[PDB]
C-alpha cells in the first residue's frame, strides 16, 4: 500500500533559483498519454 | 487522515527501503497526481485511506476524495515557480519561463527542468501561488534532457 507524507506549503517564493531555458517543441500525444517529438 | 492543504510526497514500502515513487498536490480534501504515479491505486495517509475519484490516462491525472479541484492556467507570459520535492531531499521553489508544446489540438505550456523521475507529480505555480498544473509528464530531446508539460485538469 501506498502512502503520502506533507512536504511542504503551496507558495511562491520571491528570491528563489532561476534557471531553465524556453524551448517551443512540435510535439504529439497518444492513448497512453505518452507525448513524441514530432520533426 | 491528514487532510491538510499543501504539497505531499507518494511513497512505497513494496521494494528495499521507502522508494518515492512521486508528489501530489493536497486542495480543498483532494488529493491531486499524476496517473503514472499510483497507477489509480489506494493510497494511505497515517491509518486514513484514500480511495480514487476520477482519472485518465491520456490527461495522466488522478483525483483522490473528490473531483479535481485545481482550475488555474499558465497566462503564456509571466515565469512560473516548479515547487519542486525530489526524492530524499527537501522542497525547493525553481523560477523558470515556460516553453511550448505545439500539438495538433492545442499549445500547452512546458518546463526544461529535469529531475529524478520520483518528483513527477510537483506543482507548477503562478505569482499568486495558485496551481497551474502539474509536472512529471513530457518528452525527451535531442539534448538527451527531459522537458515536461504543464498538466492541469478541468473543474467542474
Ligand atoms: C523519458 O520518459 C520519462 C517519463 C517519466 C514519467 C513516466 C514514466 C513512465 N511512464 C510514464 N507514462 C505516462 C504517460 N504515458 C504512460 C506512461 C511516465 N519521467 C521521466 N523522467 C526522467 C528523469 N527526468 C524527469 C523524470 N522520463
Amino acid at each position: 500500500d501506498m502512502y503520502i507524507e506533507r512536504a511542504g506549503d503551496i507558495t511562491w517564493e520571491k528570491d528563489a533559483e532561476v534557471t531553465g531555458n524556453s524551448p517551443r517543441l512540435d510535439v504529439a500525444l497518444d492513448e497512453s498519454g505518452d507525448f513524441s517529438l514530432v520533426e | 487522515g491528514e487532510t491538510t492543504d499543501g504539497v505531499y510526497r507518494v511513497m512505497t514500502r513494496r521494494l528495499l527501503g521507502s522508494t518515492q515513487v512521486g508528489v501530489g498536490v493536497m486542495q480543498e480534501g483532494v488529493f491531486h497526481t499524476m496517473w503514472h504515479v499510483t497507477k489509480g491505486a489506494a493510497l494511505r495517509s497515517g491509518e486514513g485511506r484514500l480511495d480514487p475519484y476520477w482519472g485518465d490516462v491520456k490527461q495522466d491525472l488522478v483525483s483522490y476524495c473528490g473531483p479535481w479541484k485545481l482550475d488555474a492556467a499558465w497566462d503564456g507570459l509571466s515565469e512560473v515557480q516548479l515547487l519542486a520535492v525530489p526524492p530524499g531531499e527537501r522542497a525547493k521553489n525553481i523560477q523558470t519561463l515556460p516553453g511550448i508544446f505545439k500539438t495538433k489540438d492545442g499549445d500547452i505550456g512546458a518546463v526544461a527542468l529535469d529531475y529524478p523521475a520520483g518528483t513527477s507529480g510537483s506543482p507548477i505555480l503562478d505569482k499568486c501561488g495558485r496551481v497551474i498544473g502539474l509536472y512529471g509528464n513530457g518528452v525527451v530531446i535531442k539534448n538527451g534532457s527531459y522537458v515536461s508539460a504543464i498538466t492541469q485538469g478541468k473543474r467542474e
